[PDB]
């Protein structure tokens, strides 16, 4: 089955291609509406694999330099192997000498198409966690945030280096381990600073410090300091906002590591409780009379701080990426914090972006601890400073990537001229990644084709490692075997890959022509792979490999990811940040939420995301990735009437049945979603009904297909 | 054969010491500053507060230009009134504030003639007529004297105090009590020479002695703390702390204060937290290897802290060496000889950067005063460092080549003194005169933006301002010349207050009365500050010529207009100016006006600033030292020994002497000194058994050592700076430094040289 080919390749190689059979010519590849592209998750969870304890054998050609893999022919008599990418003849290391057809090395076995090596760099470096704490928040939020920070401190390895920066009207870089007296370095929260300046002013050498010190040495001192921290002392006048210098404190945070520990793994965890009011990075004015930017404000050219503030964090984000450090942003506040301006920091590095109402909620405390999830061996599920290089067969050229990445602008034979997204390169830099981290690579065409994904990352516990993934797909003559190509179509994966593209166009200067282009392709795909007689819309039918794709486009073009004007600018940034970060499975849940139905007549079964599925005798469980909603059908009266009564044992289990699954999702999912319990006529029923020339308006799914049906046949 | 300075001082002491000087007469001439006498105010301001160069003004402008006698007053407005003399009263005139002339704006004083049944008073200064306000009215007697003339001190006394209503305050709001901020230089220099521990260790004890009035139980002055070594270390010492915090500021280009609360706190509340800080700071920087420091930012910060607290204050800076670190106020080593015959010498006595003037203006605008304890060992540019302490009205203490085993006691005594000093803050002095003349020039540790208001950030009991008058219109020999010095200021308890000084002076068209009413000690005071201030603008050969020619022009005018006819071979001097040639000749011998050989530019700049703040009692001594014979000293029956002329001719190889001028105190020992005395004072057998380098106080000999210790104590009594003792063996010793204080010797030209020099140009006028 092709559905088993997809499931077994996503599970084995962490890859999911839009097509598993490629056209043998650039021309016919262009006419296919969805390009040859794949969702690659470089560190996919795989407990079946051993970590191989030696260096990967590499192709001796300098321009190729690929890794030995099962697709490489082997002549055990001559002790040579031929690289399947450039065809170079390659000798073996003398330690392999005893290699034979039956006792071959691991990297050649097809079971190990994806494999991980353990490198021997020689320097084992500790992890660095730099806290950057906002102190302009009620004593509730700060006291809870101190507990979340003391908790994270307990989970870090003993050798890890911790560092504390706090800010408010001022910015303070604290000296740790300085006992008998508490001392800190202070800077005006209104003036920018470079890393060289900060290196001099703090009195540091070039390239443990007094500011970054091991956990085991300073556990007692930092927890005492953490517990003694109190709010920004400077008072806040009426009708005014606190002077919060978030842009400056981060510029000092990035610089503090840039001149002490460059080119190593580190997290700059910035916790903010409100918008930055004292520039640079200034999000909004200090007076409460003016409100924070709205999508209509920034549209009317009426948000005078956006362009200035973003360019600060923009340049700040590139500095951190070029240095090799992660920037997390934990932003809890009853209003916007400026995530739109700061999104580049967790987007270009591998940082997390966590939103919230307040740090004293079950939502935030739980979400923050999931960051520090440990694996089966007590090591964090984090990796740092990753180089993702991609080699392709000489008939394929890389367009570019989309997701948490920064181009290394390393040209080569695999780089295409016309590039897509973060293109013009064969290498990307991912500062912080997790098993879930998922990019979108885009390819171009000009007996199997092959692609290799090599990822060198710094695993926790300071062990340098290299993750190698080598995949192959079949060549096909599209003038003779369209059917063989259309059978390999991955409608699920092709849906995300296009949404991945359509949202990247939404950040660029391009406007609502995205919907216009998004439908131009959808129509093209129906005309090519659709069964129909011309101008007979009713005659048109879908293959079952394609039927779901138009419904995916429907829920995408009407989703939050492209219709921002019902959300805040920070919300839209929160959504897009996670979507271009997720594997296929969770990405699908985002676009088309999953709706389950529970009733006395049968087990829980997924149902259509339409108002027809809303029935009086039915409990619904909706799952968009960011919220979990439970809807009681007009069952609501059975609930309000209290049927606790021992006679109705079953009705007590029907109410409990969807909640029991909801608690399961409320521990597994990393960005722990908002929970909603509502019912028929409830105030919060709004969150369900809403989730239930240009091609069409906000029209139902049936009319969407009808207009699509009659266009594809003409 | 001229009357020596000693002969004049002891003469006036004989005919005026131990007598009550009652200031009840207009043109009354007070005794010399060198005559210990009791003083009763009786209507005129005491000569301890204000003295004049002439207590009888010339009535017209041309008459003053004839005599060329500078008309000036030396106002020491908070001078220490002795315990046995009547103190000032504080007058409260209700919500209205003190009664003032509507046009003259002079305060109600005994110079106000009440007329018309007491309903109106005529002003004594501008002869304007005012309506007596209803709450202050009283009938008048046959004379007119108000019934309460002797009851209300503002109507009977020359010196008293007023309560200042809110319209006399910044922002029209009751000011806040001041704050002391202690800022310690912690470069390797002050670490090594053990300075840091001492200040800190010694500081714990000293804070207790912070000034406070009798009416309050705890001092209202708050205390702040700072350390630095090219970087600023602020400190948080809030009361609710177990351990003091530190906040280090590195942006020296744009300094700021990182705190408001926990900085400037009440000592008695934060006592344990402060002692915990002072215990640590020695260890904290014990291993600092930093030499470069900053300076102007330190003043920049302590001033900013005071503005942030909306309060006046005083900065206690303890500094070590030349500030070189790249920052505002960065001073270079610029000691290059262009002093004589250059026309540009004025540069050396001026600060290098332009910021120290602006910085000083900012401190005075916010009531911030800087006092500086400098511990140099090399060039420092006293012209630059001390400019802000001078303009802010603060003091400057320089300890050349500090060594702990010697200069410790000297520094601690200067430091205890400056804390307990009776201080007023955010002060502005205004000197109103009667009709015919006005104050036109001011000299002192002051700053002035207009031409009438004399702004003093802080002012103590030792400060003194010299004020010059010029002629506006013709005065009246009937009414004479009036003076009213008013000092508005804020006290150490935060109250707004006016201290008033009234002085009447006589007028006459007869030049005889003008010369008959002159004071030399005050005339010398003016000429020094006039010449010292002119150092900044004109070559020194110009300044010395002006002083000489004005002296001869004063004496010739007396010769050609007053003296009964005498022979041409005689120089004729008035009794008021018997010693004026001696003293004037010593001013021209002083290193401020002398030449490069063997004297640092720092030493010239230090003395140039010291004199600028002096009262007449101090300016007299600094220019003519006191030379006391100790060998001939009576034993156990001792007042102060009689003084002896300042010359090597009055020393004996068998003698022991004590030279002091207010800042240094020398003990001189002849080669044939009686070994009996050397044993009873130094506890060593012979003369050759002493060490000059061991100038610490000796103590053992009961018979004399106590007699020598006793006379040193009474010399030091009235002296604000505690003097650096320096012991001199007679021959081939550090006597060269000593000989410069023998001011009647040659060294420039001697005394008899300048007399003969005066008499040539007194006849050149012909
Ligand atoms: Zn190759
Ligand atoms: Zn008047």
């Amino acid at each position: 089955t092709y559905l088993e080919f997809i499931q077994q390749n996503e599970e084995r190689d962490g890859v999911r291609f839009s097509w598993n059979v490629w056209p043998s010519s650039r021309l016919e590849a262009t006419r296919m509406v969805v390009p040859v592209a794949a969702l690659f998750t470089p560190l996919k969870e795989r407990p079946d694999l051993p970590p191989i304890q030696y260096e990967p054998v590499l192709c001796s050609r300098t321009t190729c330099r690929a890794v030995l893999n099962p697709l490489c022919q082997v002549d055990y008599r001559a002790k040579l192997w031929a690289c399947n990418f450039c065809y170079q003849r390659n000798q073996f290391p003398p330690s392999y000498a005893g290699i034979s057809e039956l006792n071959q090395p691991a990297e050649l076995l097809p079971q190990f198409s994806s494999i991980e090596y353990v490198v021997l760099r020689g320097p084992q470096m500790p992890l660095i966690f730099l806290y950057v704490v906002d102190t302009c928040m009620e004593d509730e939020d700060l006291q809870a945030l101190k507990e979340s920070m003391q908790m994270s401190l307990s989970l870090l390895p003993p050798t890890a280096l911790v560092g504390l920066i706090t800010f408010g009207r001022m910015v303070q870089v604290h000296e740790l381990g300085c006992e008998g007296i508490s001392k800190s370095y202070v800077f005006r929260g209104t003036k920018d600073l470079s890393a060289k300046q900060l290196q001099e002013m703090l009195g540091l050498s070039k390239v443990s410090n007094r500011f970054l010190q091991p956990v085991q040495k300073i556990d007692m001192n930092l927890t005492d300091l953490l517990g003694e921290l109190q709010r920004d002392p400077w008072p806040v006048p009426q009708g005014k906002r606190p002077l919060r210098s978030s842009g400056v404190a981060l510029s000092i945070a990035v610089g503090l590591l840039e001149c002490t520990f460059p080119n190593t793994g580190a997290r700059i965890m910035m916790f903010i409780g409100g918008p930055a009011t004292q520039g640079p990075g200034m999000v909004v004015g200090d007076e409460l009379k003016t409100p924070i930017r709205s999508w209509h404000d920034i549209d009317k050219d009426n948000a005078k701080y956006v362009k200035k503030g973003t360019k600060h964090f923009e340049a700040l984000a590139n500095r951190a990426a070029t240095t090799g450090h992660v920037i997390d942003i934990y932003a809890c506040a009853l209003d916007q914090t400026g995530l739109l301006e700061m999104k580049c920091c967790p987007n270009l590095t591998g940082g997390y972006m966590v939103m919230g109402d307040s740090f004293n909620t079950s939502l935030f405390k739980q979400t923050f601890q999931r960051v520090f999830t440990k694996d089966m061996h007590g090591q964090f599920k984090m990796g740092f400073g990753g180089t993702l290089e991609i080699k392709t067969s000489r008939e394929i050229k890389i367009s570019g990537a989309i997701g948490p990445c920064v181009s290394l602008n390393s040209k080569g034979p695999c780089v295409s001229e016309n590039e897509i997204g973060t293109g013009g390169t064969c290498q990307w830099k991912i500062c912080g990644l997790s098993p879930t981290t998922t990019l979108a690579i885009y390819f171009e065409v000009v007996g199997r084709g092959a692609i290799q994904f090599v990822t060198q990352y710094q695993h926790s516990s300071g062990q340098r490692r290299i993750r190698v993934t080598t995949i192959a797909r079949n060549w096909a003559d599209a003038q003779t075997q369209i059917q063989n190509i259309a059978a390999s179509f991955d409608q699920e994966a092709a849906a995300i890959l296009m949404a991945r593209l359509a949202i990247y166009r939404a950040e660029t200067e391009e406007g609502p022509d995205v919907l216009r282009w998004l439908d131009r392709q959808l129509i093209r795909l129906c005309q090519k792979f659709g069964e129909y007689h011309k101008d007979d819309p009713s005659s048109f039918r879908f293959s079952e490999t394609f039927s779901l794709y138009p419904q995916f486009m429907f829920h995408l073009r009407r989703s939050s990811f492209l219709q921002v004007f019902n959300n805040s600018p920070d919300e839209s940034s929160y959504y897009r940040h996670h979507f271009m970060r997720q594997d296929l499975t969770q990405s699908l849940i985002m676009i088309q939420p999953i709706l389950y139905a529970y009733s006395f007549s049968g087990p829980p079964e997924p149902v259509l995301l339409d108002s027809s599925s809303i029935l009086a005798d039915r409990i619904l469980l909706m799952d968009t990735f960011f919220q979990i909603l439970i809807y009681h059908g007009e069952i609501a009266q059975w609930r309000k009437s209290g049927y606790d009564m021992p006679e109705y044992e079953n009705f007590r289990h029907l109410l409990q049945a969807p909640v029991d699954d909801a608690q399961e999702i409320l521990h597994s999912r990393f960005p722990m979603p908002r929970y909603i319990d509502t019912e028929h006529g409830g105030s919060q029923a709004r969150f369900l009904l809403s989730k239930v020339p240009i091609l069409t308006d906000d029209v139902s799914l049936q009319v969407f297909m009808d207009h699509l049906k009659k266009l594809a046949v003409s | 054969a001229m009357g020596s300075p000693i002969q004049v001082i002891e003469n006036d002491r004989a005919s005026r010491g131990g007598q009550v000087y009652a200031t009840n007469t207009r043109g009354q001439i007070p005794p010399l500053v060198t005559t210990d006498c009791m003083i009763q105010d009786q209507g005129n301001a005491s000569p301890r507060f204000i003295r004049c160069t002439t207590y009888c003004f010339p009535c017209t402008s041309d008459m003053a230009k004839q005599a060329q006698i500078p008309l000036a007053a030396v106002i020491k407005p908070f001078a220490t009134i002795p315990s046995n003399e009547s103190p000032l009263y504080l007058v409260n005139h209700g919500e209205s504030g003190p009664v003032r002339c509507n046009r003259c704006k002079a305060y109600m004083c005994p110079f106000m003639q009440f007329i018309e049944g007491g309903r109106r008073y005529q002003c004594g200064f501008c002869n304007c007529v005012n309506d007596v306000p209803p709450f202050y009215f009283q009938h008048l007697d046959h004379i007119g004297r108000r019934l309460d003339h002797y009851e209300k001190p503002e109507l009977s006394l020359g010196s008293y105090e007023y309560v200042a209503t809110l319209d006399y305050c910044r922002k029209s709001k009751p000011p806040n009590p001041p704050a002391f901020i202690f800022m310690i230089d912690v470069s390797y220099s002050n670490i090594k020479n053990g300075l840091v521990k001492l200040i800190c260790e010694e500081l714990k004890t000293m804070l207790e002695k912070i000034p406070k009035e009798e009416q309050e139980e705890t001092s209202a002055i708050r205390v702040g703390f700072i350390t630095y070594n090219k970087v600023l270390h602020f400190f948080n010492v809030k009361s609710n702390l177990a351990q003091p915090q530190m906040m280090v500021v590195t942006d020296v280009g744009e300094v700021f204060v990182p705190l408001l609360d926990g900085f400037l706190v009440n000592y008695q509340e934060s006592q344990s937290v402060i002692h915990n800080l002072l215990d640590q700071i020695p260890d904290m920087f014990a291993d600092s290897n930093e030499n470069e420091t900053v300076f102007a930012p330190v003043i920049q910060a302590g001033m900013e802290a005071l503005k942030a607290a909306d309060c006046p204050g005083k900065l206690f800076i303890f500094h070590s060496s030349l500030p070189t670190a790249e920052a505002p106020g960065k001073l270079k080593n610029r000691d290059d000889k262009k002093l004589v015959n250059t026309d540009k010498e004025k540069i050396l006595f001026q600060p290098q950067t332009n910021v120290y003037d602006s910085l000083a203006k900012d401190c005075v605008a916010h009531g911030c005063s800087v006092t500086l304890f400098l511990f140099p060992s090399q060039y420092v540019d006293v012209a630059s460092l001390g400019l802000v302490p001078q303009l802010t009205g603060g003091t400057l203490y320089k300890y050349n080549n500090f060594q702990m085993h010697l200069d410790r006691q000297q520094f601690l005594n200067d430091l205890r003194n400056d804390i307990e000093k009776k201080i007023g803050f955010d002060a502005i002095m205004r000197v109103r005169t009667s009709t015919g003349f006005r104050a036109t020039d001011f000299f002192g540790g002051i700053l002035m933006n207009n031409t009438t208001d004399v702004e003093m950030a802080a002012i103590d009991c030792d400060k003194a301002v010299t004020v010059e008058f010029k002629h506006d219109d013709k005065l009246s020999e009937d009414s004479g010349a009036l003076i009213q010095c008013a000092v508005l200021y804020t006290t150490i308890s935060g109250q707004r207050r006016l201290r008033i000084h009234n002085l009447g002076l006589n007028c006459s068209s007869q030049l005889a009365d003008l010369y008959k009413s002159c004071e030399t000690d005050a005339l010398i005071n003016f000429f020094a500050k006039s010449a010292f201030k002119a150092v900044l603008h004109q070559p020194l050969k110009v300044i010395r010529e002006i002083l000489v020619n004005q002296t001869a022009h004063m004496l010739a005018c007396y010769r050609k207009n007053c003296a009964s006819p005498s022979a041409a071979s005689q120089l004729i001097l008035p009794d008021s100016m018997k010693v004026l040639p001696v003293y004037m000749n010593c001013l021209l011998k002083n290193c401020v006006l002398l030449s490069r050989p063997e004297i640092s530019t720092d030493e010239r700049a230090y003395q140039r600033q010291l004199v600028m703040t002096m009262g007449v009692a101090d300016s007299q001594l600094f220019f003519y030292p006191q030379l006391l014979p100790i060998h001939t000293l009576d034993v156990k029956s001792t007042m102060l020994p009689a003084a002896v002329r300042c010359s090597e001719s009055r020393l004996s190889e068998e003698g022991i002497f004590l030279l002091a001028n207010g800042l240094h105190m020398f003990l001189w020992l002849g080669v044939s000194s009686p070994p009996e005395l050397i044993q009873g004072i130094f506890n060593v057998p012979s003369f050759a058994h002493i060490n000059t380098d061991m100038t610490l106080l000796p103590e053992v000999g009961n018979p004399y050592s106590q007699q020598l210790r006793m006379i040193m104590g009474i010399i030091q009594q009235k002296r604000p700076y505690s003097m650096k003792l320096t012991i001199v063996k007679q021959r081939e010793q550090p006597e060269m430094v000593f000989r410069q204080f023998l001011v009647e010797d040659k060294g420039g030209s001697s005394y008899v040289d300048f007399l003969c020099c005066v008499h040539k140009e007194i006849c050149q006028l012909l």
